[PDB]
């Protein structure tokens, strides 16, 4: 909700808070997502101000806050800061920022990642540029400067980012993403590069420096409809982990797929049904193997903009004889969402 | 110490909210001439989305 | 300022306060100033009992005295003498006596303000006219209702209710009808309704905005301002046939019409000349000629009954106001002083304007007289009010 | 305060800051409280929203921040999230709310928690039904349906929580609590059951599955006076640690009881008086035991609303030879509180 | 931003983000800040209330959430409540605080601290009365009870802090300031005495009981113009670490010096310089040795209040072969601030 209008400066604080519930066979090991209550709520500020007519500065933070936890030793668990950043938007030639933010892949990760709970699990966090990540320059173009309506542009360099994990770790990288929307119709081609650390090489998974992404997007959203698919491929950029071997790293090679198709209705109701897929490719002893393959069915009934309630069951197609452990169990999750 | 002072045992609320509407409290007037700020100008908002896109989509990557 | 008179309470408490009924519509004129009720000299309850030499002391050539007395069926007699002072001392000019239920004793009050009124000024009185105008409540389903009242605010009825946005009503000249803007359809729509059973008619649904309807003083066509050409611009439907011209057609943005006396020519606000000025254009040829060169801004024009002066909306150095312009000379006299000035109405006599302001944040219309002399808020709403307009003799 | 009262939408930012500080004789080990710096900060947000006339729903989070850590490693030493909920407020049927939130048990324990600092000790946390608890699901009757005005009824289900740690563990819960409120005075019933899990019996102490707490309250407030009195007894629920041993568990039996008397004044005074005791009985090689037993003496000043003062001076007559290595000393604290 | 001003409470919610970073030759072991992204965003809260005419009540609070961090287990790495104190300011006696405040030493040292990030070294955190600290109450004076126009003294007890690390440790300490501003001159002068706590003695550096601190400080600042200049000396008071022989402990005499100048411009520009010194003497072993040792070049473009970019170049004169592995290369930073 914007809290403060004034001097030409305004302020959005946007919170939520979430009770949710995981249910699956068993403890919830082998659970896609899991089991139990995973209640959260996220807090964060917007705010822009008009420095100039052709000129205004915004700043945003994100942080999340997880309820799950008790209140012992482990109350911090879970509990981080999405976004932070700020940027200035002139009024044609394009925009900057700089901060944490969502990196350009994510652009093109954005048309299935429209799931209540579940969703977008390709565009992992703390990643190159799929997820939202510190460290990122971005600039933007809407609209080609005015020139092209609904074609925009944008464009990404990523400092390296030296962490005790690989998984969190990066180095030096770049990007770009263009986006035509026309009519209601949409299509998107985002692309990313940038070397790996040190760190992440010497992972026993994983081989070589280049850690490569890219993806494709295409949608259709209107009478209260809304179908999405992107494909994307990247080399050396997924992280991956063997609980038999209890060993991690990144995927050579991985190619995502992500079909989404939703319909919503006047009555504060959207049925959603989404079917995704990942296959990494020259795993370290593992040659080719799937990561996940399920289908989602779920929907989310809409009581007003403040409140919502919602329901995902994700059919987990992975089998038990996966050989990376990785769960081979359905789930379902129940949410319920108030927020201004 | 001090929690009891207020915190009221059953159902919980305040006060009266300052609109009717759910998702629809404002002022009046509909059928817009177009000007943006006359009496017949149904928006009277402005600065609508200055700001720039903030990761548009869920966001939930993989899950709390 | 205005013309000294006196106004005594009425013999008989009473249901109503008809004498004081009387004193504020001969106030709201402006061109009368009932004696303050603290100052009268006497209070006779008949013209017999009236000493002249009492008032003309005081500079008042007149007296208002009447009865109010109950009759068995439970309604009640009022009668009025208007009684010289001046002179021809204690001749009575003019005089009435009428039956009225007690919820029509207003109207009875309503009664004998219009003769005195044109007893003493030669002018039809208006105090039994109303006014059109649009409350938004604190209800949910329906927010918007097009209501009528009486001029000064009491006998408010609901006309009708509707969840979307309805602007700038216009009286049929047989008041018998409300045209008006309705998205109960989900887009704009001109319609016109029958008061008297509800019905409503529609009229029109073009693409876009559909606006600013206006019944000719003849009743026989409804102007009105459609944009479906991109920009808004000035049509006519002839009401018995549906048949609809286009006026003007052009770029720029040309709305609120409203009639000449000789139901052949419009005024109407354009941006043409950039800044919103009042034009004039005959329905059949159309070319628009510029009538406002003084101030800075003009808009939102109705033309007196007459046609020989307008009402409007005039920005002149930042203050936008209530203005009134002689279409012979050009002269303009500011006569409101009121903040957000909007929705001008004029009376049929043009003796007074209702208009719009900040008043109340929008919850009260205001009266101005056409001579400048008297201002005043109406007895506020239960919402916020808008868009005015005052009804054609009833 | 409310910040944001729009849109059918209203949300009352609530947050506060409390300088505090503990003292007693020695380094505060045995002090009943503690010793020191206690200054903390807590900030919160509740929100409503009237969905339909007869529908509305509402969400609450608080959290609390410790200002008395340092800026090193122990920087979120004690820092946790107490209540994150929501839930909707139907006409007169009731309310349902889901999140981390009061135990109905607590219900009960509130009368006698109304001292300035101290107070509610047997209200643990992230314990069965008596304190604040993640994984509730309740139901609430305000005069039973509007039949019987002051009569108010509640249930709650609690679903387990599988954590690390006996102390913030449990499993399937159950509880109830009635509350009835006649012309000042005030009566309460309030009982929860629930099973331990294989971790809890895991405890050297404690016995059993069924672990199982109840509570009884009266309480008359009025004419700037405050009468409290909760009896409650619970079987293998209440934790306990022995220091001698440096072991802990739970306690087979229960007894608790807690008496509170309060009056106010026109210029915002408030002395309050507070007896409490608690036996704990069949402990595995304890025997019977009392766990606390003190007298409280202190008083508040309100400047107003959001500014108050306070003290409180606890005669701890728990004697050194007990048998659990609690803390025999006694104790007080003096506080000030800044509250929007 | 103002948030809530009624019944004569008023609440600020302050608040701002900075997207940072740091450059220096190599990995930025040696730099004397550090290097990488920087990223941060800190919020805050203060709130007034005039209880009666001549007395008022006031609270402050501030955290500060770095995003530098990933979101993993280093999430909370560095986040922390910088400032939570509460107090009451009387008509012309003066005022009162507690909680977790600025050392009365900080009053001298804030001429020097207004270096865009860098600066005000001298003043660490969690030190006796230089930096930010936990456990203070403070007493003001301002115009010695509007007696002198600009003369303002203060006054401020530490309670003892008993920590894990000597750096964090404190004991019973006391300490005063004074500050008289005329004409736009500035002048200042504050002193610090504590007792160290045996841990902190038991530090292999550092000798002595009585940790003292204290400091001079002169300014002008006039015309869109700042020239400061403070020199402060201390024993046993400031914070040492010898990577050759990892360990710490303090410094048993010390002298710094501070100098700042800073021109502001109408068109939203802030140059800035500044040169640093600090010494230490009677070090066990290692005689006397310059801690820090540096100019700074900076600018700021100040676009409005609300948001604000700037550059510090600081030039290390630090040699490599200092006797405590002191990083002897140069460094820069770029920072971008929006700000609520």
């Amino acid at each position: 909700a914007e809290i403060y209008n004034k001097d030409g400066n305004k302020v959005d604080l946007y919170g939520k808070a979430v009770g949710l519930h995981y249910f699956s066979k068993g403890n919830g090991e082998n659970s896609y997502g899991g089991n139990g209550d995973m209640t959260y709520a996220r807090l964060g500020f917007k705010g822009e101000t008009q420095i100039n007519s052709d000129l205004t500065g915004y700043g945003q933070w994100e942080y999340n806050f997880q309820g799950n936890n008790s209140e012992g030793a482990d109350a911090q668990t879970g509990n981080k800061t999405r976004l932070a950043f700020a940027g200035l938007k002139y009024a044609d030639v394009g925009s900057f920022d700089y901060g944490r933010n969502y990196g350009v892949v994510y652009d093109a990760l954005g048309y299935t990642d429209m799931l209540p709970e579940f969703g977008g699990d390709t565009a992992y966090s703390d990643d190159f540029f799929v997820g939202r990540v510190g460290g990122v320059a971005t600039y933007r173009n809407s609209n080609f400067f005015g020139l092209v309506d609904g074609l925009n542009f944008a464009v990404q360099y990523l400092g390296k980012n030296e962490r005790d994990t690989a998984r969190r770790s990066n180095g030096d990288g770049v990007g770009g993403s263009i986006s035509y929307e026309y009519e209601g119709f949409g299509i998107v081609g985002a692309y990313g590069a940038a070397d790996r650390t040190n760190l992440q090489e010497a992972q026993p998974l994983g081989n070589g420096k280049k850690a490569e992404q890219w993806a494709t997007g295409l949608k259709y959203d209107a009478n209260n409809i809304y179908l999405a698919a992107n494909y994307g491929e990247t080399r050396n950029a997924t992280p991956i982990t063997n609980k038999f071997t209890n060993t991690s790293g990144f995927a050579n090679k991985t190619q995502d797929v992500l079909l989404v198709a939703q319909y919503q209705f006047d009555f504060g109701l959207r049925p959603s049904i989404a079917y995704t897929k990942s296959k990494a490719k020259d795993v370290e002893g593992i040659g080719d193997v799937d990561l996940v393959n399920y289908f989602e069915v779920g929907a989310t009934y809409y009581f007003n903009k403040n409140m919502s309630t919602y329901v995902d069951y994700i059919i987990n197609q992975i089998d038990s004889d996966n050989k990376l452990g990785v769960g081979s169990d359905d789930t379902v999750a129940v949410g319920i969402v108030y927020q201004f | 110490g001090g929690d009891g002072r207020g915190h009221n045992t059953g159902a919980h609320s305040t006060s009266g909210n300052i609109n009717g509407g759910p998702t629809g409290i404002g002022v009046s007037g509909g059928c817009s001439d177009g000007s943006g700020w006359s009496s017949e100008n149904n928006p009277w908002g402005g600065g609508s989305g200055s700001g720039i896109h903030w990761g548009g989509g869920s966001g939930r990557g993989n899950g709390g | 300022s205005g013309r000294p008179i006196g106004v005594v309470p009425f013999q008989w408490a009473a249901p109503e306060d008809i004498g004081g009924i009387v004193a504020a519509d001969l106030r709201n004129s402006g061109k009368f100033n009932p004696l303050d009720r603290a100052r009268l000299p006497q209070q006779p309850g008949s013209a017999q009992e009236v000493q002249p030499a009492a008032w003309s002391a005081l500079g008042i050539d007149a007296v208002v005295v009447g009865q109010v007395t109950p009759n068995p069926d439970g309604s009640y007699n009022v009668a009025y003498q208007l009684v010289d002072t001046g002179g021809a001392p204690g001749t009575v000019l003019a005089q009435n006596s009428y039956k009225v239920n007690k919820q029509w004793l207003r109207y009875a009050g309503h009664t004998a303000s219009d003769e005195v009124f044109e007893k003493l000024t030669g002018i039809k009185g208006a105090f039994r006219t109303r006014i059109a105008y649009v409350v938004q409540t604190n209800g949910g389903q329906f927010p918007y209702e097009l209501r009528v009242s009486d001029y000064d605010g009491y006998n408010q009825f609901v006309v009708h209710r509707s969840p979307q946005c309805l602007m700038s009503p216009a009286w049929s000249p047989d008041g018998s009808k409300l045209a008006y803007v309705t998205f109960e359809s989900g887009r704009s729509a001109l319609v016109i309704q029958t008061l008297a059973n509800g019905a409503v008619r529609q009229v029109a649904s073009f693409p876009r905005h559909n606006g600013a309807p206006a019944f000719s003083p003849d009743g026989s066509k409804l102007a009105f301002a459609l944009s479906k050409t991109g920009s808004l611009n000035l049509y006519v439907m002839d009401l018995a046939s549906g048949q609809i011209r286009q006026v003007t057609d052009g770029r720029s943005n040309n709305t609120e019409p409203t009639w000449f006396p000789d139901s052949q020519n419009l005024a109407f606000t354009s941006d043409q000349a950039g800044r919103p000025q009042v034009y004039k254009v005959n329905i059949n040829g159309g070319a628009p000629q510029r009538i406002t060169w003084e101030g800075s801004q003009n808009q939102d024009a109705d033309v007196s009954s007459d046609g020989k002066f307008m009402v409007m909306v005039s920005s002149n150095g930042g203050q936008q106001h209530i203005a009134k312009q002689d279409l012979a000379t050009g002269g303009v006299q500011v006569l409101s002083s009121t903040f957000l000035d909007e929705t001008p109405s004029l009376a049929p006599n043009g003796t007074m304007v209702i208009y719009s302001s900040s008043q109340g944040m929008g919850s009260v219309l205001n009266l101005v007289s056409t001579d400048g002399r008297f201002k005043a808020r109406l007895p506020a709403t239960d919402g916020q009010v808008k868009f005015p307009a005052w009804s054609p003799y009833l």
